[PDB]
């Protein structure tokens, strides 16, 4: 919300109320500055070590 | 007393007296509980009770009712006495003139310690606990 | 928290976000001296060798599919129907 | 300090990896040695399987045959055995068994007990100047009995 | 102390090691980070308990760099030191400033302010010894050292012993 | 106690009794009244 317009009077109010943020939108990923649940990064990529004997 | 139970601590009545006040058998000498704990946690050194010297040993403290030093001295020393002495001589047939001529040793014992005499009576009696406590031993 | 294999209600077929990571880590890892269980015919390239084993499905790997609820799948790139 | 409050991960409540409940095992400087030489032997005949396809010499011996095991990055661990057989007076686990009897009939605390037979004591107040925890948890005329069937079961070896 | 607790580590593995025998690497990994090393949380790990029945439970893989990461259980035997804790230890350095008690994987030192008044320090020996009334503290003698505190550092413990109380001193 | 008005000027907070005593309300009485709040008012508030 911060993020669009008025920022300082959102994050006061975050502050004020003690406001807790989920961290999976789009916005909040991209200021943290690592992958977002977009598309690729939606989905993990795992390994099996019962496939690699095939 | 109220004016004297630590040569550091000895008005701590305005102070809300919420510690006590330990008494070490080898001193007879009041010391709070913040200023002894410091003087057996830094190491057994002697308090300074009115200029005392002798060593405050760590921990085997003990709490006091105050009975004066004479009778608490004279009852410590009479049940450690007793305890040494043990049965020996007394509840073995049922006697009464001997039982209490040993009583009146015993309790002679004990008066030649609380009073000292010259320091060389009471050495013979250290040596009687030795022999008796050899005698409990055996 | 992990759903049983005859519990697995997502779409059977491999998409093209899950190709395109598949081909990509495939490819990273082909790049960084990975065991390739594929004979080549002479590639050199990465990308053509991990799209070779996604051709044949030789990619040793399974998606963790997230669901909105918080639970998971496991869905294997060799079960799952490419194109 | 040691008031029988220890760390977070030290509290006498503790979680296995199954998910269960176990108490704190404490070991004292006796059977803590039969374990650490005990399990090097299964590790061992471990490094021995995948190949195919006086009292101190032998100590340092074995501790040669099994730091060629290892990888030549814990001889601490060897080090320390000799600490421990250099302080240690017990030998076989029925011993050991005999030990655990003993200190478990008081009903005191495992650090306690470890406490207990770790240390070389010949009076009971040896063994509350040494430990802290026990000064008025148990009699001093058990203790000292402990002591005496411990003697009696300490051998120069 | 001497305990046994069942730990858990992260380790980490290149792409180069994916093989059917990777299980294996994982152990010799498990074993060369964890047996010798020290933490600040569990103390000096000294020896690992179980290795037939190692825990490998699911590897996951890290975005960038593409090398794996698992979550192992084990158990282990590891030492962790305790402040006043009656300990023994035999002497390796020496110094003014006391002499350092070698215990175990642990090397505590004593201060000599944590000492009784009749034990001395003696340099013109060789190697300087710290001359009592009654017992001599030399490098291979044997002394009881009751540690007084303990510090669980990263990686890094040292503890600081005494010896001025009573059944203390030269073994 | 008659509740005063608060009023906002020039960064300051008067306050308005009618009983008209109208006296300014300085930082250190408005934290003190506010050290004396109790926990279900300021929670029943959203902090
Ligand atoms: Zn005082
Ligand atoms: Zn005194």
């Amino acid at each position: 919300r911060c993020s669009f317009e008025e920022t300082v009077e959102i994050l006061f109010e975050a502050g004020a109320s003690a406001e807790l943020d989920d961290c999976r939108g789009v916005s909040e990923n991209v200021i943290l500055g690592q992958m977002a649940p977009i598309g690729t990064g939606a989905f993990d990529v795992m390994i099996d070590e019962e496939s690699l004997v095939k | 007393e109220n004016k004297d139970m630590c040569p550091i601590c000895k008005t701590d009545r305005y102070l809300s007296p919420d510690v006590k006040f330990l008494v070490n058998p080898e001193c007879y000498h009041r010391i709070c509980e913040s200023c002894v704990d410091r003087i057996f946690s830094l190491g057994p050194a002697q308090c300074p009770y009115k200029g005392c010297d002798k060593i405050l040993r760590k921990n085997k403290f003990k709490t006091q009712i105050f009975d004066d030093v004479e009778v608490e001295k004279e009852v410590d020393i009479r049940k450690r006495v007793f305890n040494v002495f043990n049965k020996t001589i007394d509840d073995f047939n049922g006697d009464l003139v001997e039982y209490n001529k040993y009583l009146e040793e015993v309790e002679d014992i004990i008066y030649k310690l609380d009073h000292g005499i010259d320091v060389a009576k009471t050495e013979e009696k250290l040596r009687t606990y030795e022999e008796l406590n050899k005698q409990l031993i055996m | 928290k992990a759903i049983p294999k005859d519990q697995r209600a997502t779409t059977p077929y491999m998409t093209k976000y899950e190709r395109a990571r598949i081909l990509g880590t495939r490819a990273l890892q082909i790049s960084m001296n990975a065991p390739v269980f594929v004979d080549l015919e002479g590639e050199t390239d990465p990308l053509r060798i991990a799209m070779k084993e996604l051709a044949e499905k030789k990619i040793p790997l399974v998606i963790r599919r997230y669901l909105p609820d918080g639970s998971f799948e496991d869905w294997s790139v060799e079960e799952l129907i490419v194109d | 300090a040691a008031t029988l409050q220890l760390g977070q991960e030290f509290q006498l409540k503790q979680i296995n990896h199954q998910g269960e409940e176990e108490e704190l095992i404490a070991l004292n400087l006796s059977e803590a040695r039969l374990v650490i030489k005990e399990a090097l032997v299964e590790r061992r005949r471990a490094f021995k399987r995948s190949q195919k396809k006086t009292r101190e010499k032998e100590l340092e011996s074995i501790d040669v045959l099994l730091e060629q095991t290892t990888g030549g990055n814990n001889k601490d661990l060897k080090n320390t055995m000799q600490y421990l057989t250099n302080f240690s007076r017990f030998r076989d686990q029925e011993t050991v068994g005999a030990v655990i009897q003993l200190l478990k009939s008081t009903g005191l605390h495992p650090f306690e007990v470890a406490q207990l037979g770790s240390l070389a004591c010949d009076t009971a107040d040896e063994a509350k100047t040494l430990i802290p925890s026990l000064n008025n948890k148990i009699s001093d005329d058990e203790l000292e009995r402990i002591l005496k069937e411990l003697s009696n079961l300490e051998t120069l070896y | 102390m001497f305990f046994i607790k069942d730990l858990s580590l992260n380790i980490t593995l290149h792409p180069s090691f994916f093989g059917p025998r990777m299980k294996q690497y994982l152990k010799t990994k498990l074993l060369e980070e964890v047996e010798g090393s020290c933490t600040g949380k569990f103390g000096y790990i000294l020896c690992v308990l179980d290795y037939d029945n190692i825990d490998i439970q699911r590897g996951r893989i890290l975005p960038t760099d593409g090398s794996a990461e698992f979550n192992v259980k084990y158990r282990a035997v590891v030492f962790k030191p305790f402040k006043g804790e009656v300990v023994d230890g035999t002497v390796v350095s020496c110094s003014q400033h006391g002499f350092e008690v070698q215990v175990g994987p642990m090397k505590v030192f004593v201060t000599k302010h944590l000492m009784p008044q009749d034990l001395t320090f003696n340099a013109g020996s060789n190697p300087p010894s710290y001359q009592s009334s009654e017992d001599v503290i030399t490098i291979k003698s044997r002394i009881r050292v009751k540690i007084e505190g303990c510090i669980s550092q990263v990686s890094s413990i040292h503890a600081i012993g005494s010896i001025k109380e009573d059944y203390l001193g030269a073994i | 106690n008659t509740q005063p008005t608060i009023r906002k000027d020039g960064l300051k907070l008067v306050g308005s009794w009618k009983k008209p005593e109208l006296r300014v309300l300085s930082t250190e009485e408005i934290l003190n009244i506010f050290k004396h709040i109790s926990v279900k008012d300021f929670t029943s508030l959203g902090f």
